[PDB]
């Protein structure tokens, strides 16, 4: 009715796109500070693993690896060959942290 | 034409406002289905062990965090290693794929289908359970 005036009516639209936001903000911070009270604590230590059975049942039919190394451990892979070249296909694992612990689980 | 370039101003800083608003929904998302996927782990096997009187055997179980490389049953592996197990090189003959621990409890089912929009009434009865009273909004619209 009061012409134009989107001003106001965008003004009050963006002051809700804050509420929205900081909404969002603050639920995250929620989520983790309930993610790690949830990992990192006692009663929870021995109960964070699969079976042998979920993973093999997940990739039906795979020879399966687990790795379990230290996070930022380097996990490289080098580009491949085309067609013409062998393609050859690997996988190079560093730690500096501590051993690599890998599982074969086929 | 002031009023007209402050409206274009304005319009602006919104749709800046609201892509940011959608990258934080997907990543609130994201850290729903693992907050999910992770007590509900922890629940199935706590009920699990409490049956069996026993926790499983060393082996038989893979503890997190981890990852999975996957490839065919005929596939060629070798693989050197050092004394220290600080270091590994693996010769693969054909492809081979990585995955993420959370990502193969999603596989699991472990974050009730909702990582694909498709729950049960029994899923989505106990993907609520496991969240806060305020995010049970979130996981009803994750599944539609």
């Amino acid at each position: 009715r009061e012409i134009a005036d989107k001003l106001i009516e965008l003004k009050a639209e963006i002051e809700e796109l804050q509420q929205r936001e900081q909404e969002l903000d603050q639920h995250k911070v929620w989520v983790q500070q309930s993610i790690r009270n949830v990992t990192e604590d006692v009663q929870n230590s021995c109960l964070a693993y699969v079976t042998h059975e979920d993973i093999c049942r997940c990739f039906a039919g795979d020879t399966l690896l687990a790795i379990r190394a230290p996070s930022g451990t380097s996990l490289e892979v080098p580009i491949p060959e085309g067609l013409n070249g062998q393609k050859k296909y690997q996988i190079h694992l560093k730690s500096v942290s501590g051993p690599i612990e890998v599982l074969l689980v086929n | 034409g002031e009023f007209a370039q402050e409206c274009q101003n304005l319009e602006v800083e919104r749709q800046r406002r609201l892509e940011r608003i959608k990258q934080k929904q997907s990543q609130l998302q994201e850290l729903i289905l693992q907050q999910i996927a992770f007590k509900n782990l922890v629940q199935r096997n706590r009920h699990a062990e409490q049956q069996a009187s026993r926790p499983p055997p060393p082996n038989s179980v893979i503890h997190l965090p981890f990852i999975i490389v996957n490839t065919s049953k005929k596939t060629v592996i070798d693989c050197s290693i050092s004394n220290d197990k600080f270091e590994y090189l693996f010769n693969f003959d054909n492809t081979f794929e990585i995955h993420d621990d959370i990502e193969v409890l999603k596989r699991m089912g472990m974050a009730c289908g909702l990582e694909s929009g498709s729950c049960s009434a029994e899923d989505l009865k106990m993907a609520r359970s496991l969240v806060p009273k305020a995010l049970e909004p979130y996981v009803t619209e994750m599944a539609q």
